């Protein structure tokens, strides 16, 4: 079976302008492993963005977390670009603070 | 410890 | 409480590009312990956890061989599996496992896992009794006669019963710091206005530990499963679990509306209003 992964993007601390933070993309319960995932700064693919190790859940779902330590501004915009094969095409997710 | 198979 | 041992191996083939990708975690409750990827240059089980580093080199050198092994099995049950559904060699395959233990406050053995997945569906399990099989189709009926016949549930019945539960105690003990300790989460309620009529109610649960929650909206002590966005609980990234709770209500009624937090690292079950 293929299932579409569940997109989270969030950060590790509350969001606070200027001081030191950690951008998280959560992709979980998707299937088969093979998932593409970018964080985007600005429209612009993060360059120095780590993963966990390939997991998965009861139901053999995989999840992954790729994060990325990053200095939130108010200018500045962060989304999470993810790539699956049940994907028609990359579905991007933009970061909110408050979620 | 990890399991093995025979 | 009760804790759990668990093992997670992946193996992908890949038609073209490869010999087969080979991922395997441990953990111990929800902490991540021990990782092996087989596309490192020189492959080696390391650890993820600090109460881990404190084992031996034959240690680290018996489990990487154990390790290496399984991918080759992996490879091995990959063809076979090929064979037994008449599947193209063009085509990708998963294949999954996972056995582990649970343990009671006794330190105790509650029950034994093994289950192995193709293509992300259920193919063989072992059942509690750690005696018999349970096989998804014909195929894996096939293979449940020769695991019979090879005994493999004898094999992981001494393994589960014993070296599982030994070694679990072990972890525990050495890293009862973090492992036993539970963190309680860290809550809020927050408050965004979607129009001037309606506003949106946010309840938020961070830093706790172990993953297990529960975050329920209540709107004058009813219950509002239907209309409650509720999210995944997510890692924060420090081995620690992040999830929120959040229902959408009129401007001025904020008040009927409470958020209900249950978490083992909480005395008692929380109640939140905003504020
Ligand atoms: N679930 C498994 N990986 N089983 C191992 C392969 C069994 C198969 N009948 C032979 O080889």
């Amino acid at each position: 079976i293929q299932r579409t992964p569940k997109i989270q993007v969030y950060s590790r601390h509350p969001a606070e302008n200027g001081k030191s933070n950690f951008l998280n993309c959560y992709v979980s319960g998707f299937h088969p492993s093979d998932i593409e995932v970018d964080l985007l700064k600005n429209g612009e693919r993060i360059e120095k963005v780590e993963h966990s190790d390939l997991s998965f859940s009861k139901d053999w779902s995989f999840y992954l977390l790729y994060y990325t330590e990053f200095t939130p501004t108010e200018k500045d915009e962060y989304a999470c670009r993810v790539n699956h094969v049940t994907l028609s095409q990359p579905k991007i997710v933009k970061w909110d603070r408050d979620m | 410890k990890r399991w093995i198979i025979l | 409480g009760s804790h759990s041992m668990r093992y997670f191996h992946t193996s992908v083939s890949r038609p073209g590009r490869g010999e087969p990708r080979f991922i395997t975690v441990g953990y111990v409750d929800d902490t991540l312990f021990v990782r092996f990827d087989s596309d490192a240059a020189s492959p080696r089980e390391e650890p993820r956890a600090p109460w881990i580093e404190q084992e031996g080199p034959e240690y680290w050198d018996r489990e990487t061989q154990i390790c290496k092994a399984k991918a080759q099995t992996d490879r091995e049950d990959l063809r076979t599996l090929l064979r037994y559904y008449n599947q193209s060699e063009a085509g990708s395959h998963t294949l999954q496992n996972m056995y582990g233990c649970d343990v009671g406050p006794d330190g105790r053995l509650l029950r034994g896992y093994h289950q192995d997945a193709y293509d992300g569906k259920d193919y063989i399990a072992l059942n509690e009794d750690l005696s018999s099989w349970t096989a998804a189709d014909t195929a894996a009926q096939i293979t449940q006669r020769k695991w019979e016949a090879a005994r493999v549930a004898e094999q992981l019945r001494a393994y589960l019963e014993g070296e599982c539960v030994e070694w679990l105690r072990r972890y525990l003990e050495n890293g009862k710091e973090t492992l036993q300790r539970a963190d309680p989460p860290k809550t809020h309620v927050t408050h965004h206005p979607i129009s001037d009529h309606e506003a949106t109610l946010r309840c938020w649960a961070l830093g706790f530990y172990p993953a297990e929650i529960t975050l329920t909206w209540q709107r004058d002590g009813e219950d509002q499963t239907q209309d409650t966005e509720l999210v995944e609980t997510r890692p924060a990234g420090d081995r620690t679990f992040q999830k929120w709770a959040a229902v959408v209500v009129p401007s001025g009624e904020e008040q009927r509306y409470t958020c209900h937090v249950q978490h083992e690292g909480l005395p008692k079950p929380l109640t939140l209003r905003w504020e």
